[PDB]
């Protein structure tokens, strides 16, 4: 985490670095913890990879979908949002729509890209 | 339009399992099992980042406590049981060369012990400290015999604290507070990220905090609620005070076989004469340091107040005395010689007691027997802080009295972990754009 | 041409490890360790789907059994051993106020017990139930002393059944049979998918099934082979029958220290007078319900048959009596007052016995000692079903007799898990197309 | 599993939902089970993800390869197979060719797409 | 491992076979080992999959990036290197530049493909 | 340009955890827990591949050793303790029918043993072998009673070695050396890859290696340093030698209850007469085989040398005798009848001793008591190799003497695992191209 307090725009050209350490890769006291620590890192990693799989990106870090931005979703200028404020600040307001956005990210893209390219 | 980004610096307060790391013998904290530490644990300063901490709600303390108690019990599990020692004991005083104060402190006591062949007993004797026996109406029994099983610590296991680093699992991180006046709670502008904490030695003590870290500039006063007399005040010094403890008696030990590979280490005869096993605190350094403590306490009470010190009012030895461990030996020192005098506007010596049957972590069941150490014990420690309580009563006028209270080892941890919090990283988020 | 699809609804019979979930004190089933349940465990009905079930080949039963026995032993492991009680006992009868039937049932018995100091014994006494002692030629020994170690259950551990839900790991699912006449085997059109079963209380009993689920409409008769006299017939009621059990004696208990933190809970003196500790079954409800059971049994034997009931013919108390547990106390009730009469075309009271040394799960080794409960015990349960066996002999004409057989706790589980099977999901497959 | 008894054709527009819960994401009784339960879910998940990796799809749910359909593989009309019958029913007949099909899915595509695009 | 001592060129048309068995997919003696054996196989597998994710390939076995070959990196003829010598032999010399190459593989591609296609 | 390839055949020396596999009762090696083996464990020959091996630095040996010792202790954990047998014993000689040599070998000995009711003792007797008792000044104690607890092996657990296969976790592989003259170290052109080793039976012995694999063509001589007298020389035969061992005494056993489900198996009376329990080695085969061993030893010393054999010079029975196990019985045979004569240019019988209290793995603590076997024991084994040491002194001229040294079970493993090494696969690499 080096992007820190830089703005979301600025914070984009460093996603690689943070991504790199997300996975990293008897019994008795400590041995138990080390085992579950390894299991947890794996479970969390995959928990998110499948989501980018479903929100058809896969070749991640940065990707775009076919969902329009809603005006209720903190409709503020791009000149502020993707230039003069940080992720953390953004997450604090946008997170209210997390499930809504995620449902749209999954289905709007899969309903229109899949099926259509199977016909074609 | 809606786009998604992955390696975004977003984190939330979180609770996970942290694990041990060490610098990589066979001590009680088994720090061989911890995996070697990172030779280059470079922190990442987070530029333009604020954060909020609360040392009094920090679950890292609970894990450190849990791990230490569990580990303690694990280490003492595969050891000799002393159940057969719970027999009537015939005791007298050790009077060969009493140096005035050690008058009733050491007892010479015999009993009929189990042997390898369980049809014949042996008559043996050993020495005991006064605090380890109970007179039954000169017949005695071991203290806590009527309450719990007593287990001998394995004689080869060291009790020397080794620094333990706590590390986060991937996907998690530990944030470190760098505000060098942080009072334990609230916002801490200027935070850095680490995967691991610095090493903290699992030093256990009451009243006086030993061998911890120092405050960066000023003596720090920290409490959950400074006006609540039910809460402790932790004081972190910005300078060490030297304390020198000894147990001058030249000891011997006997190995008494009880059964088939089961043997007890008895305190044997003492060579030479007898001593109080006192501790020395540099006189000027100690009280000068208290003057610094007072200057800082005043900030919460008024600059026209009177700060007085007094000793612990009562209770178990762990809360009335300075409990500590040197070399595996357990000391209980009298600190009434330190917590004294009043602030308005050479060497101190503390007599101590030695005790072998110890109920650690203030539990009712499970007692550990500290085997005797033959070499003369000497240890030098850094007093790095205090545990104080504000007294009660009418607390009138401008005069307040503080005492060396204590107990509950979680506070000693808390005094080192206060700069850290655990967060989880959620590397996924969206933002508007036009693409 | 050949194309592949991933999230396809295809599953196969499978066996995996299922885990506990609960609604989230410190009872014998440690259901704190289970993780909280899903507040919204919505099933997915599978439209136009058929499925095949067999309750008599269902491995979910074996896991429930395995988990319960393992868990039982785990919970009783860190407890006081009663080995020192295996000494010659000097017993007489409790005759202060015998209420006719309890004539030889309670014995007043003394012995020389180990004390905290293992060189002196204490003379103590306690009360025992007749079923717990053996006369040795009025000298006695505890029953099962010659067979296994006896361990006292930790006095703080509850034996009240708590519903346990079984849940599948991701990639697996549990299918639920919704055919409300399902006889335990074969096709079950109309099936739903759940990640977790409903909660099943781990209630243990013999002969009469207590506190289970009810049949949806009719009393159900289920068996692996109804014409095989070696198989049990499980009967699931479509209505509860109330059973009220009591142990009226007002008890006291004594705590006898045996050793260093080791203490035994002895049945102490009884306050007031003595009672049989019987159970009440509503008379009309019980026999009316049997009339329903008979109506359904006839479907497999003929509508011109005679159905007769008789009591258990013999064997261990667990198969001759109604074994159950209320509050941690172990009851063995005489059910000959229930299994009677013949079908061609007010309150029942059951005397009971109380026993403290229990060999659970019908194992030879390992005995548990149930500590005494001082408060007067009262419990109300729902009889939800029966375990019946068809008798043998020439089984001629049109007359058949059924008995309250039992044993093998797996059948009690089986009675609740019959609606479920475990399948694995194989989310990958191909089909032809033109692309 | 909501596609249930719907036909394979119908069952296609819901693959997302089933896929979503395939991963989901001490010691003593229960604690042991919970640990292996987590390990197993991960192992099964990956066991299949690598296969879609090899049968060059990755951006899964629905994908096509360069393998022709064999006439021995239940040669029945598409109007029945991908319209009027369920997966379960299909699997019961097509599974006889599982290894054959899988070997072809791996190599026919990798032999012709890889190498050819390395030359190009 | 069947490519064995065949040359790197030859060893290419078999990457599928080796890749297939990289993942494969109580307590007491043996039970402990089996559990950690499963955990380890998973951890190693993912440890590498994320790397191919970052070095934007994903649809792996064979892929190309936008990094030029350095002359210090065993500059020997392709007619030897990718025709007449084995991987093992190659790894023995090229491995000296592992971190250098990897850093370039991650960033040269992500810096130029991402951002550029977000503008576009 | 820079391109990357994944499934590349690149591996490095590595150390990981290997696991058990078996062909899938309840023996001491719990090989039910191992998961069934691969019916078709086809090796992959690596064409044009060289590799380097070192049997004397092979960590597979350390895991096999670690697993066996841990497993041994696990299997013996839930068993009857014999602590109560450490009482004064009253012993005499068994003189009913001594067959000359077995003069002082069997003792008839009585003691006062604990009973189910711990207030009364029983007078019992059993037979002991001379090697299991110590005379205390005809009073005796069990050998090792003064050193360690003695535990009875559970009577139902088999000690018959079952082949164990070691398997690599995915991402790892085991390489097998196919150079059929490999001397244990250095390059081994012609290597194949397997996921699992062949099965190795965990046979334990000293001096003579039993039931192992054979050399492909020649007798092989292997050592870390053949000129270092501190190192052992392992000899692998290219042909088996038959050895037939017996314990002819027809035994009985008594079961003595000690406590509540705790019982000891005592050697009971012997039916018929007494025998030495000797072993037969085919005479010609044995010495012919040594002639082959000599022919090969000469290659390292000179073709004009003298090779002499001598017996073990001294030490514990495990290093002076042929230690082995048949049916759970422990034999210590005298091999001085084998290691004899000199090479310049019918049946052998070995007397043996039987011992029941065994300290396995040459540890100081923990003794196991082998319960008696009643049936007459007969076993036939394949001698497959030798453990030899080169003697010291001036080692002058051209004459050298070898002895049947031994101890340290790791060498027996090493003798089977020498063909294997563990490597890790790193399926990722780059190469130049133009694309
Ligand atoms: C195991 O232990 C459990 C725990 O104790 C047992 O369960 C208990 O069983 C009891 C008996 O069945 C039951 O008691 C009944 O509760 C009913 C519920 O009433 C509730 O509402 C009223 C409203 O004010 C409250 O006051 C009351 O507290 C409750 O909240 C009552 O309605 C029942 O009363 C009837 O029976 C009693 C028996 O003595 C009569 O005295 C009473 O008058 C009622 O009977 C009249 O009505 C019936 C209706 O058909 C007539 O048939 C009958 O002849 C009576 O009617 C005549 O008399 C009245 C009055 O003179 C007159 O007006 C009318 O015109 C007629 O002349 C009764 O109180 C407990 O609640 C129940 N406990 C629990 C927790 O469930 C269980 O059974 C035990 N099991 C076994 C095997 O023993
Ligand atoms: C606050 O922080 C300070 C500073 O770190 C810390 O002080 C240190 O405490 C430890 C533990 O008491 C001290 O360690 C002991 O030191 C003695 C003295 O040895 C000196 O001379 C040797 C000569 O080579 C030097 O190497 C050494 O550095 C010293 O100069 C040692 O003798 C002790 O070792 C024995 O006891 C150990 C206990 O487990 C054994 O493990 C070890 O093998 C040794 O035992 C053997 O000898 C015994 C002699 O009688 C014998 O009885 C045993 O059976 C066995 O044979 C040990 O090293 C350390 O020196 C202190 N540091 C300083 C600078 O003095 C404070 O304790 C800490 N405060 C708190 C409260 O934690
Ligand atoms: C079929 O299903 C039924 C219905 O669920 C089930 O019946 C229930 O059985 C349980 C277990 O026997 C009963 O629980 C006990 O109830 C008594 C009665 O308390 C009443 O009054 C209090 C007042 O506040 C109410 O809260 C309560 O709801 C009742 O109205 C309780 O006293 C029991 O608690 C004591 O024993 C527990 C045993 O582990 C302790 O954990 C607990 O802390 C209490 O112990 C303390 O008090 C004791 C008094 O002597 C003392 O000895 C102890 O040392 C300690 O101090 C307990 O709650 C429950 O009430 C029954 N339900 C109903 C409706 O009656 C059947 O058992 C079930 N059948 C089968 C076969 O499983
Ligand atoms: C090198 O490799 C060789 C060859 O594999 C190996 O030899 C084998 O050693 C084992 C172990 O000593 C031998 O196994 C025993 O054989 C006897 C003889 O039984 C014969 O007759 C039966 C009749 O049906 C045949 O089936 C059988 O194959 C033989 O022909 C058996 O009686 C033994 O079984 C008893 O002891 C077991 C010990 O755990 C019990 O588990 C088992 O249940 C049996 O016990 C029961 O009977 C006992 C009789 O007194 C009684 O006391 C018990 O309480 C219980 O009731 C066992 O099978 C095997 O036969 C040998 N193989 C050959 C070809 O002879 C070498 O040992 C090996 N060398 C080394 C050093 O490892
Ligand atoms: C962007 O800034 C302009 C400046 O006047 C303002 O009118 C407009 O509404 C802003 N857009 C949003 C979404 O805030
Ligand atoms: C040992 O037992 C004897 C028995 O009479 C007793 O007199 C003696 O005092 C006991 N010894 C001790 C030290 O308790
Ligand atoms: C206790 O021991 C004495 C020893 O003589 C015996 O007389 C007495 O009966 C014993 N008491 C009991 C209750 O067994
Ligand atoms: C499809 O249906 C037509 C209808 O006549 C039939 O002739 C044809 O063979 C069918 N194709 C297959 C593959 O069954
Ligand atoms: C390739 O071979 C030619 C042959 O003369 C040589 O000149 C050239 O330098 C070689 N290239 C490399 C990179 O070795
Ligand atoms: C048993 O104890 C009695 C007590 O006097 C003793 O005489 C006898 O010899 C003991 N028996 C044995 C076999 O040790």
């Amino acid at each position: 985490l080096g992007a820190a307090g830089s703005t979301m725009g600025a914070a984009s050209m460093t996603l690689t670095v943070q991504a790199r350490n997300l996975l990293s890769g008897k019994l008795t006291v400590w041995g138990i913890k080390q085992l579950q620590a390894r299991v947890l890192a794996v479970e969390r990693y995959l928990r998110d990879q499948q989501l980018l799989g479903i929100w058809g990106c896969s070749g991640k870090l940065i990707c775009c979908t076919n969902v329009p931005w809603n005006s209720s979703w903190s409709n503020r200028n791009l000149s502020e949002i993707w230039d003069n404020m940080t992720w953390l600040q953004w997450d604090k307001e946008i997170s209210n729509y997390t499930q809504i956005i995620y449902g749209l990210l999954e289905e709007s893209q899969n309903q229109q890209e899949k099926n259509e390219q199977d016909l074609l | 339009w809606v786009t998604v980004y992955y390696g975004v610096p977003v984190w939330k307060d979180a609770e996970t399992t942290l694990f041990c790391a060490s610098d990589a013998k066979h001590n009680v904290w088994a720090t061989h099992a911890c995996v070697p530490t990172d030779p280059n644990p470079q922190e990442i300063h987070l530029e333009n980042v604020t954060e909020e901490f609360n040392m009094w709600k920090n679950n890292m303390v609970e894990q450190m406590h849990t791990d230490i108690i569990s580990l303690w019990d694990q280490s003492l599990k595969p050891c000799v049981k002393l159940t057969p020692l719970c027999v009537t004991l015939q005791c007298t005083n050790v009077t060969n060369n009493i140096t005035d104060d050690m008058r009733g402190e050491l007892k010479n006591c015999s009993f009929n012990m189990t042997t390898e062949l369980r049809d014949k007993k042996q008559k043996v004797y050993s020495l005991f400290y006064r605090l380890d026996v109970v007179q039954i109406n000169k017949e005695y029994r071991l203290i806590n015999c009527n309450t719990s099983a007593i287990t001998q610590a394995c004689p080869k296991v060291s009790f020397e604290p080794i620094p333990i680093h706590y590390c986060a699992p991937a996907g998690f991180a530990i944030l470190k507070c760098k505000d060098k006046k942080f009072n334990g709670t609230g916002p801490c502008p200027s935070v850095s990220t680490v995967q691991c904490t610095h090493g903290i030695k699992p030093v256990v003590s009451t009243q006086l905090l030993l061998n911890g870290s120092l405050a960066e500039e000023e003596v720090m006063i920290r409490s959950e609620n400074i006006t609540n007399n039910a809460k402790n005040i932790l004081v972190q010094f910005n300078t060490p005070v030297q304390i020198n403890c000894t147990r001058p008696n030249n000891n011997t030990r006997k190995s008494i076989r009880i059964g088939p590979g089961q043997a007890f280490y008895a305190t044997g005869d003492i060579i030479g004469d007898i001593r109080q096993a006192h501790c020395n605190v540099s006189k000027a350094t100690w009280n000068e340091t208290l003057g610094k403590v007072v200057k800082q306490l005043r900030k919460h009470f008024g600059n026209n107040t009177i700060i007085r010190f007094a000793n612990s009012s009562g209770g178990d030895l762990e809360v009335t005395t300075h409990s500590f461990n040197c070399g595996g030996e357990f000391f209980y020192c009298n600190t009434s010689g330190l917590f004294n005098s009043t602030w308005i506007s050479d060497s101190i010596t503390l007599p101590c007691r030695i005790k072998q049957i110890i109920n650690m972590w203030q539990r009712i069941g499970q007692a550990m027997y500290a085997p005797p150490i033959q070499g003369v014990i000497r240890c030098v420690s850094n007093i790095t802080g205090l545990i104080l309580t504000r007294d009660g009563g009418s607390t009138n006028s401008t005069t307040e009295t503080f005492r060396p209270g204590g107990g509950d080892m979680r506070d000693n941890w808390r005094s080192e972990l206060y700069k850290y919090k655990v967060v989880k990283i959620e590397p996924l988020g969206v933002a508007p754009t036009r693409c």
